[PDB]
């Protein structure tokens, strides 16, 4: 509803990094940080029965 | 420290960790040749207790390794990132989380490499993975999978630098620069980035469909299934000689920027040297069928393609007769890269003398898949661009670091890699004469002879890239020091006959292109205010 | 008479036809210039391949037109090459036999 | 015929196709040599003139009545390498009414020939297998990873056509002093032709990667009068 | 008239169908998603694999 | 103005980025991506899971750097003319990049039609297998993408020429003629006859114009995201150059899609 | 001499040589029909196929010519 | 961000002020590199029964 003057009023006078400058930041950022670090380290789990052999259950 | 190296956004952090991947990730692919050529030593088995397919694991990390892992990103990585900004006066790159992600897919192409090594057995395919030994029939596993996505990831690399250097070269020059008046490396490194921009394209389609082929039931190089594997050869090969002239060109530019700065004179011709290069480039998309002359192609198909492949000797030997142009007449100063340069000069034209052995197809029905081959590209690469590569180091290196190397210590390791690089790959046009075969882990008898001196020679490259790795941490711990002794070269020029020591003093560089010019090591903010030329 | 002699020639006629529509297109879209080039290009474009398509569909038209002329091929000159092939392999048996 | 210890140069020739091949070599590395000699001279001799000069002609930068000269001289060098090899690339091209054809295929890790003429009195086709002689039973005397356990015997002075594919990968039919060298990939047939001129035996090899055991993958050619392969070919 | 086709081609038992060619349905390895044969977009009526 | 207060801004027309987390996160994603696919389809993880979050993570890691991107160009004013250039040719690079994988494509179909294998039966397209035929649905997929650029068409020179409703309704239609385009596609390859295991046929036929479908889908999300900036005021009537790299997205799948058109529906059968 | 063989053929006299064995196979298998048992010249086609097409190949056809899966137009 | 100039500041990694020698990051970053083929081995040859 033409926020934007406002929003560049808040952008240009923060101190936080950018990805942070919005007021609803921290309901994308925080549940992003989890699910990433899930993400990422799951497969390196599975990195060592890859290499010994062992094929996960499915039967 | 983590927004810095982690976060980072200018080019010239982004391009050091380039450098060091690259250097990690050739001690790497050293090692991995060191294993090679030791059990190449000698007939039956010597280290690996049998297991040829070991051997081609190794074969394959070993060229994957030095291709995508260290001269792609060194010399484009590392060293456009670095100094085409600086040299076309550009604050940093245009799109610089490009720029970053561009380094950042390397690492992980690298541990889907390692672990495609890892897993059932390695992916022994060849380097040029063709199938049906890439497909799931003779490769059961992840092996390939992941092989295929550690070359997505450096594709993926190689595109957005392309992407990135041809418009920040094409859009933020400053400003006397028009596009006549560019230095021969940013040249390179253009030219480069439309071949790169142009090729990787085909490759990524046709890995794509290898791996559709693999895994989901899809039918591109089947046989039974309608498929041909000649289709994946083409696919290849039109990425194939693209990425070896991708692989040569930046090193035309460091070496004709070497010369000219160790002769003292400018480069003989400097716009027939970009006009040389361009049409290198744009001849290389015209011969991509010289590496299938056995496949079974028509006759005017081999003939056409022996008349291309064959013409582009042409601009080639116009870059190297420039080169010797610009050395006559000149005021050598025998340092490091000169050395390195001239020892290119030599050695890329028995490469390429080689290359016109192979060009026709008449004759390389003698030479294909044999060690004659691996000699011809052993020599234009690991002579000519990772000769040019070493010139790169020592011509920027105490400018971009601010510290010195030592001088005698890097002519010692000069002459070891030149004595070791010859003593290795000039025995292989024998063994590829008298028809020693490519990828075979054992050969006969009778081929012990040059392959236990090749395997000679190679412990005297490893021993020179051992001298090497010293020369780096000496240059990294005692780099104050040696601009304070005598064991290094301050200034790459010495004065004119006729110039005094006093009035050198207030010229001490006479480069042409602003990279010398700068601060050592050069500021977070280079061009705070535009540089500006006539 | 000239229509399956330039009815083979019927995707390499309508891609030319189509370059020719674009690259003559163009100067009438350029010659009044204040747009942006590129404008002037999906422009110039956007006629050009509503040519190609109205051709295309006259492609099938003719397609229609034209075989009245003989009906049933995709096999009836399989027929030629297969009854050819078939007597020169009559002509090496004769001499074979008597030579 | 064979690969000898240190040696340097090509395998003794059989047929025209590898004679012809060898004088195109030669001919190649003779402008070869000459372009080695002319830029070898003056790198040599301008690092040693100019490496002690302290006055460096700094304003030669055009040379317009030469580049043109270097230049052109390339390109009718390359003119001149060219008009052999196009005359050898059309003339081994042609398998003009030959004598006998030799299917050859690759399986892994052995090669597979079939004589497909029926010239025999039995009238059917011969096909057998031929392995590699595996290091521990090679009897005394034998060629490590050459010899074979069954051979391809062929007749001299007689137009042979080789027709070349695989079963499962990309092979490579290749045999040096013969001069083929020939891919056999899943899908196709190609086909090359020879003409032996000298009885003997000659060696070659996989030359396309198979997998494991693509270094145990030889081809051995027995090349003997026509007599001697007629009773040869009446058991198999 | 193409859903209609399909409607009569629903009372068509696969032994009245008309087998496969060499080249199709090409299973290599199964499909690691299902129950092996079935593609992404496998509408059992058009397709079929006995 | 002074040089004391013309001091205080950049000296050269270029954006210096701000150290942003995204790099770094979209490659973990592409790595997790990566090491999921190549487990799952060789059994050693039990279900899509893994892959499913790594697609996801992959997603809203693009979406947070274009959020910062276009918190760049609306709410800090860094994109100048320059910029603009810089961010159009770029873009220009990358549909070059993606008109040559489809030649690669092209080349796959061309390679395996001019002259057919013995396999099929020296025969194009293949025994049995029955051909999706041009005139019914893929000319109205035709006629929906020709349309669609006219549609784009007005709307860009709409808004240009200050009408906000005229724009809004013209990228609404293209919006939706776009997803009419993926559906209609959908329902083609519902009921297609062969399927992509079908043989080389099927290979290159679903390769080429899958590869559309996907280019096509991410057609329609950035209309989707053109449309909320248009309607929330961030798009202007000068500085538009999202918007007018998606046109030439729109344009070039439209001659793209023509080429498949033509070659995979008429010449190809 | 006794030996003789497949001569070159001006339809096919390059290097590639599939569609002379299956080319001489379907018109072989497809003499039979038309043509019938005991026909001279269709032994031209059989010492063409069986010269130079591989038995992999021909076991194979001859086994899709029984499935009905073969894709000549041999009936 | 505004970054440290100087001679040292240009490298991700620690030179001179550390309370560990040099030489043992130098050195070993340079033999995991090296020494990644001869895992590679170790792990393909105790797969092989070789060991
Ligand atoms: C980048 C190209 C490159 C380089 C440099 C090398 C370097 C070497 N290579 Fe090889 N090689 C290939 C590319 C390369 N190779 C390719 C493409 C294949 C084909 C694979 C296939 O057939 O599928 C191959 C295959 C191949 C074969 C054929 C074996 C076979 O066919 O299976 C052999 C033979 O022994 C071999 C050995 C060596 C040896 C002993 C070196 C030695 O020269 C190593 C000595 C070199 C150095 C010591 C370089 C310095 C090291 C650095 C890290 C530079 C650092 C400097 C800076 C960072 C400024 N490699
Ligand atoms: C560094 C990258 C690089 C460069 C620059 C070259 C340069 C050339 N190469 Fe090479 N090549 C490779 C990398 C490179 N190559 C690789 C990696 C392979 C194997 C891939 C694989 O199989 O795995 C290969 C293999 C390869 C083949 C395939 C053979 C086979 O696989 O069977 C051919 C065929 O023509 C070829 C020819 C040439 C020619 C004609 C040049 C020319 O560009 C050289 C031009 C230079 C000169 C000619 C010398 C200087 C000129 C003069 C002094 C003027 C006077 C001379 C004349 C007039 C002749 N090389
Ligand atoms: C292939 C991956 C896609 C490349 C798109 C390049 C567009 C050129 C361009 O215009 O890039 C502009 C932006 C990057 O801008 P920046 O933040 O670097 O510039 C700062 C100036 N504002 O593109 C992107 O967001 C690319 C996002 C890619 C996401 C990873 C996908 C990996 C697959
Ligand atoms: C055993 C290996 C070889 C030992 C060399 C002995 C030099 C004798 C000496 O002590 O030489 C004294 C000189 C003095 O040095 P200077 O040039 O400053 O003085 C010049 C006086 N006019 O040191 C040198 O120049 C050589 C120092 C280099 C030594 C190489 C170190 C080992 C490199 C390989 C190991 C590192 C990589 C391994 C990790 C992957
Ligand atoms: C067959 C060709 C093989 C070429 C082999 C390559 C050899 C490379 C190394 C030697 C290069 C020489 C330096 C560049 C030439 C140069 O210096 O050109 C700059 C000057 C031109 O300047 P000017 O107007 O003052 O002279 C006016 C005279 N035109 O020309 C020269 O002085 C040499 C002229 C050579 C004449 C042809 C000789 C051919 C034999
Ligand atoms: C990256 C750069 C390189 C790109 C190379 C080419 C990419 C090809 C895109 C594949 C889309 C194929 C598709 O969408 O095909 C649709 C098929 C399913 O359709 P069906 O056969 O079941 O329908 C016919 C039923 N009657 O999905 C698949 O089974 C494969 C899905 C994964 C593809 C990845
Ligand atoms: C995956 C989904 C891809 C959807 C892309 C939507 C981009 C939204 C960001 C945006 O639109 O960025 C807006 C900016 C400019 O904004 P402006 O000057 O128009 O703002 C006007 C303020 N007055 O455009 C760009 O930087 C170029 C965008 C190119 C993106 C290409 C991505 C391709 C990915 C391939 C994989
Ligand atoms: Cu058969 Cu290598
Ligand atoms: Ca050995
Ligand atoms: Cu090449
Ligand atoms: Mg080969």
């Amino acid at each position: 509803a033409n926020k934007v003057i406002q929003l560049q009023k808040i952008f240009q006078s923060s101190t936080k990094p950018l990805w942070w400058r919005h007021p609803r930041s921290a309901l994308y950022l925080y549940p992003f940080y989890a699910i990433f670090a899930v993400a990422v380290v799951t497969p390196l789990l599975y990195i060592p029965n890859a290499i010994r052999g062992i094929k996960a259950k499915k039967a | 420290m983590v927004q810095r190296w982690l976060y980072s956004t200018n080019a010239k952090d982004i391009a050091v960790l380039y450098f060091m991947l690259a250097i990690f990730s050739g001690m790497a692919g050293t090692a991995m040749s060191l294993i090679i050529r030791l059990e190449l030593a000698a007939p039956g088995s010597q280290y690996l207790h049998g297991n040829s397919q070991l051997f081609n694991v190794l074969v394959v990390g070993h060229a994957v390794l030095m291709i995508f892992f260290l001269v792609m990103p060194a010399l484009i990585g590392g060293f456009g990132n670095y100094l085409l900004p600086l040299m076309i006066g550009a604050t940093d790159t245009a799109f610089p989380r490009i720029n970053n992600i561009a380094f950042w897919v390397l690492p992980m192409g690298l541990v889907c490499l390692v672990t495609s090594t890892l897993v059932e057995s390695g992916a022994g395919t060849g380097w040029t993975v063709y199938p049906p030994l890439s497909s799931i029939q003779a490769h059961s596993g992840p092996s390939v999978d992941l092989a295929i996505f550690a070359l997505h990831l450096t594709s993926i690399s190689s595109l957005l630098g392309a992407i990135n250097f041809i418009v920040t070269t094409l859009n933020m020059r400053t400003n006397g620069m028009t596009m006549h008046k560019l230095p021969l490396f940013v040249w390179s490194i253009f030219i480069t980035a439309f071949l790169l921009l142009l090729s990787l394209p085909v490759l990524s389609a046709g890995i794509t469909m290898l791996l559709l082929d693999r895994n989901f039931n899809t039918s591109f190089f089947e046989v039974s299934g309608g498929g041909d594997p000649i289709l994946y050869e083409h696919l290849f090969w039109f990425f194939g000689h693209p990425e070896v002239y991708i692989l040569i060109i930046p090193g035309f530019g460091i070496i004709s920027h070497v010369v000219s700065t160790y002769s003292k004179k400018p480069v003989f011709g400097e716009i027939s040297m970009v006009y040389a290069m361009a049409s290198i480039g744009l001849l290389g998309f015209l011969v991509w069928s010289h590496h299938m002359y056995i496949v079974g192609l028509d006759a005017d198909t081999r003939a056409y393609f022996t008349s291309a492949t064959m013409i582009i000797a042409i601009p080639t030997g116009i870059k190297i007769f420039s080169w010797l142009a610009t050395i006559h007449g000149g005021s050598i100063r025998l340092a490091t890269p000169m050395l390195y340069a001239i020892a290119f000069l030599f050695l890329f034209t028995m490469g390429g003398l080689t290359g016109v052995a192979l060009a026709n197809a008449s004759l390389d029905v003698a030479f294909h898949d044999t060690y004659y081959v691996v000699g011809h590209f052993h020599y234009v690469l690991s002579m000519g661009a990772i000769f040019s590569l070493f010139a790169g180091y020592y011509y920027w290196s105490p400018q971009i670091l601010g510290l010195n190397y030592n001088e005698k210590l890097a002519q010692i390791q000069f002459w070891l890699i030149f004595i070791g690089a010859n003593v290795i790959f000039f025995p292989m046009h024998f063994l590829g004469i008298n028809g020693m075969p490519r990828r075979i882990p054992d050969y006969p008898d009778a081929f012990a002879g040059w392959n236990y001196v090749a395997s000679i020679g190679s412990f005297i490259a490893t021993l020179s890239l051992f001298l090497f790795i010293y020369i780096l941490y000496d240059q990294l711990v005692n780099g104050l020091n040696n601009k304070v002794n005598n064991k290094s070269v301050i200034y790459n020029k010495a004065p004119d006959f006729v110039e005094s020591n006093t009035i050198f003093n207030l010229n001490t560089v006479k480069s042409s292109s602003i990279e010398f010019l700068l601060t050592s090591p050069p500021a977070v903010h280079s061009f705070n205010t535009p540089a500006v030329q006539s | 008479k000239f229509v399956e002699g330039l009815s083979n020639n019927k995707y390499k006629i309508i891609t030319g036809a189509w370059a020719a529509s674009l690259y003559g297109s163009w100067v009438i879209v350029n010659k009044d210039p204040i747009m942006t080039k590129a404008q002037k290009i999906v422009q110039a474009r956007m006629y050009a391949q509503f040519i190609t398509v109205g051709l295309l569909l006259a492609s099938v038209g003719l397609s229609m037109y034209e075989n009245k002329l003989h009906p049933n091929k995709q096999k009836v000159n399989e027929m030629r090459r297969w009854e050819n092939a078939l007597r020169v392999a009559e002509e090496e048996e004769r001499l074979e036999k008597e030579g | 015929d064979v690969p000898t210890p240190y040696a340097c140069y090509f395998q003794d020739s059989a047929t025209p196709n590898q004679e012809g091949i060898l004088e195109l070599h030669d001919n190649i590395m003779f402008y070869l040599l000459v372009i080695l000699g002319l830029v070898s001279w003056m790198l040599y001799t301008i690092v040693m003139t100019y490496s002690k000069n302290p006055i460096a002609y700094k304003y030669i930068k055009h040379g317009q009545t030469i580049e043109v000269i270097w230049t052109i001289f390339p390109a009718v060098i390359l003119l001149i390498i060219a008009f052999p090899s196009f005359i050898l690339l059309y003339l081994c091209d042609e398998v003009i009414s030959p004598a006998m054809t030799i299917k050859a295929i690759g399986y892994q890790w052995y090669w597979k020939y079939e004589y497909s003429d029926f010239i025999n009195d039995s009238g059917e086709t011969v096909e057998f297998e031929s392995y590699v002689i595996p290091d521990e039973l090679l009897e005394e005397g034998q060629l490590r990873l050459l010899d074979t356990d069954t051979s391809m015997v062929v007749p001299v002075d007689t137009h042979i056509r080789f027709v070349v594919t695989a079963a499962d990968v990309i092979h490579d039919f290749a045999i040096p002093s013969l001069g083929i060298k020939v891919d056999a990939t899943p899908g196709r047939l190609n086909q090359v032709s020879a003409l032996i001129q000298r009885e003997g035996v000659f060696y070659g090899a996989c030359s396309e990667l198979c997998g494991t055991g693509h270094a145990n993958m030889p081809i051995k050619i027995e090349a003997v009068s026509l007599p001697k392969f007629l009773e040869w070919l009446n058991e198999q | 008239e193409h859903a209609e086709h399909r409607e009569h081609l629903k009372h068509v038992p696969d032994s009245e169908w008309p087998r496969d060619y060499e080249f199709m349905n090409i299973r290599s390895k199964p499909f690691f998603w299902g129950d092996g044969d079935k593609t992404l977009f496998w509408n059992p009526v058009v397709n079929r694999h006995i | 103005m002074t040089h004391l207060e013309r001091s205080r801004h950049q000296q050269h027309p270029f954006h210096m980025v701000m150290p942003s987390p995204w790099p770094i996160v979209v490659s973990f994603a592409l790595l997790s991506l990566a090491l999921s696919t190549a487990l799952t389809m060789h059994g050693y993880i039990g279900n899509m899971n893994m892959v499913y979050l790594a697609l996801f993570v992959l997603l809203t890691s693009s979406i947070l750097w274009f959020r910062d991107i276009v918190a760049e160009a609306t709410y800090l004013g860094d994109h100048t003319m320059a910029v603009r250039k810089g961010i159009n040719l770029g873009f220009l690079m990358f549909v070059l990049s993606e008109v040559l994988i489809f030649a690669g494509l092209f080349w796959a179909y061309f390679h395996s039609a001019m002259s057919p294998d013995v396999t099929l039966g020296a025969c194009w397209p293949p025994v049995g297998i029955e051909a999706v035929q041009p005139t019914e649905l893929p000319l109205l997929n035709t006629i929906i993408l020709l349309s669609s650029g006219a549609t784009v068409t007005y709307s860009h020179h709409a808004l240009i020429a200050g009408n906000r409703n005229k724009a809004l309704s013209g990228l609404l239609i293209t919006f939706w003629l776009i997803v009419i385009f993926v559906t209609c596609q959908y329902i083609e390859y519902t009921n297609a006859a062969f399927t992509i295991s079908d043989g080389v046929y099927g290979s290159v036929f679903y390769a080429g114009t899958g590869l559309h479908f996907l280019h096509m889908v991410m057609l329609a999300a950035m209309l989707g995201v053109n449309y909320w900036r248009m309607r929330n005021y961030h798009l202007t009537a000068g500085h538009h150059v999202g918007y007018e790299t998606t046109i030439i997205y729109t344009h070039v799948l439209d001659v793209i899609w023509l080429f498949l058109y033509v070659v995979f529906y008429w010449w190809g059968v | 001499s006794p030996l003789h063989t497949v001569g070159f053929d001006a339809r096919f006299p390059q290097q590639n040589q599939t569609k002379h064995c299956w080319q001489s196979y379907v018109d072989y298998h497809k003499c039979v029909n038309m043509k019938g048992e005991d026909f001279a010249p269709c032994k031209v086609f059989w010492k063409t196929y069986n010269a130079l097409c591989p038995l992999d190949w021909i076991e194979k056809w001859d086994d899709q010519r029984e499935k009905g899966i073969f894709a000549g137009d041999i009936n | 961000v505004h970054f440290k100039d100087g001679v040292y500041e240009n490298i991700p990694f620690k030179v001179k002020g550390r309370k560990t020698p040099y030489a043992l990051s130098h050195f070993g970053f340079f033999a995991i590199g090296f020494a990644v083929p001869f895992v590679a081995c170790y792990v393909q040859l105790k797969k092989s029964g070789a060991f």
